[PDB]
RNA sequence: CAUGGAGCCAAUGAACCCGGGAUUUCCGAAUGGGACCUCUCCGUAGUGAUCAUUCAUGAUCGGGAACGCUCCGAAUUGAAACAUCUCAGUAGGAGCGGGAAAAGAAAUCAAUUGAGAUGCCGUAAGUAACGGCGAGUGAAACCGGCACAGUUCAAACCGAA
């Protein structure tokens, strides 16, 4: 058995669902916390000066 | 000398180890320690010290007394790469008092009021009591009157997070003027945080 | 002209309001049914004014505190 | 037989009726000039991101 | 968007634009409980949390391109190595917040005698100052301008006025 083609059929299962909040497959179903806009953990929407560049 | 019983408070509390608050210090300690981080209280411990700072007998102002831990900034060592001077971080204390703190956690617990003033009541070794002064500023009271009337306003709302009380303009080094505050007023931020 | 303007809904009572949206609902019933074929309506304007006179109708109940 | 909730069977449901050619009367409206959309698509494929 | 078939609307003045309203499913600060379920359970019909109060009612919660304020805070790199230094209070982070915010009316700056809140611009000036006195970092006052604004508490005395 490889870490290639032969064990990655066991993909039938998932880890990030559809969050209600943006519509974003990307609500980990463990931490209760979607990683696109962070529902689950704050009220705010997550955004951080890394997602884009600094404007100098 | 006819003096007001304020100067009789100001004169008890001026150097509190050599007069009867000491004895009262004693016994009120131990009610402090037992209640909680925040603890709203009837009457300030000392209303000369209220009332010069701002209080007033009149709804809509709210005095709490506050327990912050004392030390500076707990910081964590880097678990990552530092150049050795940015490395060490028991003997760093950081710019923020603990009056500030215990200001910004009055704030934090009344989030419908602005903090107005706050001053030293008592401490141990562990602990730092200061006594927090409130102002509602939805209250029709707080509206009416004059003296208090400006806390209404869109840029009073944050006093104690923007570093606009009076431990705040200690801390932002403005307490005086001329040589000193090249790098202090009108901000901290203003100058790159070169000043404080 | 439209089928029927809301000057005359202003003009009718309260019955004749609930009357009429009744008989409108009933005909978009039937439009809506028959195109459940596939067949496209011999009036095919018909069913968005008849959907758009519900709207007004409706409009002017809720101006005159009905529901 | 997956089991979907009525959100899922929802959201699986506009996928699947988005997954239709443009009408003929739009092309010969339109002068031939929209022939397609980019939510045509196969089944055996790139899966849904819809669950 | 996008002048195809068949209809519809419009001289009871539409379409369209400005202003004022109505409707505005579910989630979302999301707020009756719950979320791998954008739906579901209880219906006794929903003010969830923290607060102010006369407990009538009211405040805060989220978003906003950057700016503003507060606090926390690297390394690459430069020194042709490198540790003080620099990079740099930068990058990044947490809190707060408005159309601006911060500052603000001397326990000031001067010099032998003067000026008279603050902010910002020019200059002072790569000067003073700091520094393996290495590399580098680095002001303010005076002065010339934009704009001009001064006041309120605590207290003394009175005592619910
Ligand atoms: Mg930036
Ligand atoms: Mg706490
Ligand atoms: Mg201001
Ligand atoms: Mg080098
Ligand atoms: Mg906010
Ligand atoms: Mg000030
Ligand atoms: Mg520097
Ligand atoms: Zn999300």
């Amino acid at each position: 058995m490889s870490k290639g083609t032969s064990s990655m059929g066991k993909r039938q299962k998932r880890t990030h669902a559809k969050c209600r909040r943006c519509g974003s497959v990307s609500f980990n179903v463990h931490t209760k916390q979607c990683t696109s806009c962070g529902f689950g953990k704050t009220s705010r929407m997550r955004t951080y000066k890394w997602q884009a560049k600094c404007k100098y | 000398m006819v003096k007001s019983f304020y100067g009789y408070v100001r004169d008890a509390w001026k150097n509190p180890d050599e007069t009867y608050v000491n004895e009262l210090r004693w016994e009120r300690l131990q009610v402090w320690r037992k209640q909680g981080s925040v603890t709203r209280i009837e009457r300030p411990t000392r209303i000369d010290r209220a009332r010069s700072l701002g209080y007033k007998a009149k709804q809509g102002i709210v005095v709490v007394r506050v327990n912050v831990r004392r030390g500076g900034l707990g910081h964590v060592r880097p678990n990552r790469g530092r150049r050795t001077q940015k490395m060490g971080k028991n003997k760093v204390s950081g710019g923020m008092s603990i009056q500030r703190i215990a200001e910004v956690r009055a704030d934090r617990r009344y989030p419908n009021l602005e903090v107005l003033n706050s001053y030293w009541v008592g401490e141990d070794g562990k602990h730092k009591w200061f006594e927090v002064i409130l102002v509602d500023p939805h209250h029709p009271v707080i509206k009416s009157d004059k003296n208090l009337n400006w806390v209404c306003d869109p840029s009073s709302r944050g006093r104690a997070t923007r570093g606009k009380t009076s431990a705040g303009r200690k801390g932002r080094g403005m307490a005086t003027r001329g040589k000193g505050t090249e790098k202090t007023r009108p901000s901290i931020r203003a100058y790159k945080s070169r000043g404080k | 002209m439209a089928i029927l303007r809301t000057s005359e809904i202003r003009t009718m009572t309260i019955e004749e309001r609930a009357d009429e949206l009744e008989n409108l609902n009933n005909e978009l019933v039937r439009e809506r049914a028959l195109t459940s074929a596939g067949g496209a309506p011999e009036n095919p304007g018909r069913i968005g004014e008849i959907r758009r006179t519900i709207a007004r109708i409706k409009t002017i109940q809720h101006e005159l505190n009905e529901i | 037989m997956s089991h979907n909730m009525k959100g899922q069977k929802k959201r699986l449901a506009k996928a699947h009726k988005q997954n239709t050619r443009v009408p003929v009367w739009v092309i010969v409206k339109t002068n031939r000039k929209v022939v397609s959309h980019p939510r045509r698509r196969h089944w055996r494929r790139r899966s849904l991101d819809v669950k």
